[PDB]
């Protein structure tokens, strides 16, 4: 009904030119550079495994090729997504290649945005991290993102990592005592589950991701 | 957020 729109990865002229589209058709552009969960579609350039890409998916946000813009001027209105979705036949067929890594994060989309909004045509919006309790444990350089990413799919981000947050926690991501938080029903995790977790087509197996002091648990 | 510095950051994968 409303349309609201993030742009990614696309050239300059093109960036201009969608922009002004968008505003026209009556959607809405947010302009500023990290990932808004207001917005509804994302138009990209190319599939990237990074934090803005990342948290579309785990929000299930329509991905979508620049075609889409295009169908929607010729139409003069916001013309059906599906065709247009970067994982869907339809774009995996337009395109002349495509490596496996884009290939994979381009079906992770398509794959979480049906599944997130089938459930909100039901009543429900959750994310890909929904019940998520998270502590993070992480370089100060990553933190940020990596809580940006996390509350874009649903998940709760406790504040720090004492004790007494072992309780309802669910999980612990670690690139603070590990076993204590596991002996408390912790999944105490390597940080690659995170994308992991969005990119594979079946839940990854978290014995691959046990911290080591866990292991046991 | 530092997003056009943290844009660049490619999350770790076991793959
Ligand atoms: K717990
Ligand atoms: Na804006």
């Amino acid at each position: 009904k409303q349309y609201i729109f993030q742009l990614s990865s696309l050239n300059p002229q093109e960036r201009i030119d969608y922009c002004h589209l968008i505003e026209k058709l009556g959607g809405l552009v947010i302009e500023k550079q990290c990932f808004d969960p207001t917005c509804t579609h994302i138009v990209v350039g190319h599939p990237l495994r990074n934090e803005k890409y990342l948290a579309s998916v785990a929000a299930g946000k329509w991905v979508l090729h620049r075609s889409y813009l295009e169908a929607c001027r010729t139409a003069g209105h916001f013309v059906q997504e599906e065709d247009y979705e970067w994982g869907s036949s339809s774009i995996l067929d337009v395109l002349t290649g495509i490596n496996v890594q884009q290939r994979r994060l381009a079906l992770a989309a398509m794959r979480w945005r049906k599944k997130i909004q089938q459930r909100q045509e039901s009543g429900i919006v959750e994310g890909a991290f929904s019940g998520w309790k998270v502590i993070l444990h992480v370089d100060q350089s990553r933190e940020a993102g990596f809580k940006r990413l996390l509350q874009s799919g649903g998940a709760k981000v406790l504040p720090g990592h004492s004790v007494p947050l072992f309780k309802e926690a669910t999980h612990l991501f670690s690139d603070v005592n590990i076993a204590e938080a596991a002996a408390q029903n912790v999944y105490c995790l390597r940080t690659e589950y995170i994308a992991d977790y969005l990119m594979q087509e079946s839940p990854p197996h978290v014995e691959n991701y046990c911290l080591p002091e866990a292991i046991s648990f | 957020g530092a997003c056009f510095k943290d844009a660049e950051y490619i999350y770790p994968s076991l793959e």
